[PDB]
């Protein structure tokens, strides 16, 4: 009786100041096709111009 | 007139005093707890207190319907009050210890001459005995009459965290309270304790006598705790915010001590100068009277 896929979101800590993103970055970051090292510095120059 | 009960005029209960805890009001005793205290290494000394010069200003009759009761309760507790002690109001006052003056006091508290039907009031000897002891207040401010300010604070401290055994010896260590809190809680039963008709808790503590008077003390004895420490938010310097799990918590700096201004010009109610000259000169009455 197999598994399955879920998210933590790291609430068994209970304690506060910690934890602050939640499970939906996850999701954004997956959805995300592949970045290379150059993309990536090209992505910030672009943002930043 | 309504005469006068015997055991107090705060017995009568159409006109009592409740703090709003938020979206449920509740009663004074209630309340207190809320809050805890934190033995600083600090210690102040039960000071003396000074009797108070017998001059109260002289009778004048200028026509105004004078709403002295209102103006009493505003500069203590309101939130930033104008002209507080400007001379005219109580002058006006101090003519009602007179004996045989066509002139009572509202029981709503509006002060007229001569008189009326349609509104009952309190039987001129109450307000006489009254008078004669918060008329004075009126020329507080006067540079030599004018009452102390940096020393009495030295008792507002032991009746909002005074332990039993700290009343009942001479000094107490510096205090810092904290209490639970709703963000605007602070301003919010300031804006509430305005309407207590503070008149009422006052025109009877010269009223009632020597059983009658040991029955009231012991009762009140949270009515006063009350707008005590809302006064003492004005004075005390520091006010900080801990955030812990999912509460949010008020500290109050220091019970005892006069930091001379501030408090949080935005965290609470503040006090001009105007304002030490007259809170100061009201509680060398109240305490004084009171024991």
């Amino acid at each position: 009786r197999y598994h399955e896929s879920v998210l933590e979101i790291a609430d068994i800590f209970d304690q506060a100041d910690f934890i602050q993103t939640s499970d939906a970055v996850r999701q954004l970051r997956a959805l995300m096709p592949t970045l290379s090292t150059s993309q990536i510095r090209h992505a910030i120059e672009r943002i930043a111009q | 007139m309504l005469q006068q009960p015997t055991g107090g005029y705060t017995t009568l209960e159409q006109f009592a005093f409740t703090i709003r805890n938020d979206g449920t009001n509740a009663t004074p005793t209630q309340f207190l707890q809320l809050l805890s205290y934190e033995a600083t290494e600090n210690e102040l000394v039960k000071k003396t207190i000074p009797t108070p010069e017998t001059h109260l200003p002289s009778a004048r009759n200028v026509p105004g319907n004078v709403y002295i009761e209102d103006a009493i309760t505003q500069a203590l507790f309101g939130i930033s009050a104008q002209n507080v002690n400007a001379h005219g109001y109580f002058s006006r006052l101090s003519a009602l210890a007179l004996p045989n003056t066509s002139a009572r006091l509202g029981l709503d508290g509006v002060i007229y001459n001569s008189e009326t039907i349609n509104i009952p009031f309190y039987d001129p000897a109450a307000v006489a005995n009254f008078a004669a002891t918060y008329a004075k207040l009126g020329n507080a401010s006067t540079p030599r009459y004018r009452a102390d300010m940096i020393d009495i604070y030295a008792h507002v401290g032991l009746e909002l965290a005074g332990t039993d055994a700290e009343r009942a010896a001479g000094v107490m260590p510096v205090k810092r309270a904290k209490f639970d809190s709703w963000e605007g809680s602070l301003i919010s039963l300031s804006r509430d304790v305005v309407n207590w008709k503070i008149l009422a808790f006052l025109i009877d503590l010269c009223s009632l006598e020597g059983e009658a008077l040991r029955a009231f003390k012991t009762r009140n004895r949270d009515v006063f705790r009350m707008m005590l420490f809302i006064m003492s938010t004005a004075v005390a310097a520091n006010v900080v915010n801990r955030k812990v799990t999912k509460r949010v918590d008020r500290v109050l700096e220091y019970i005892g001590v006069n930091s001379m201004r501030t408090a949080g010009r935005t965290a609470t109610i503040t006090y001009d100068l105007s304002r030490h000259e007259f809170a100061a000169k009201f509680l060398q009455l109240t305490f004084t009277r009171w024991n």
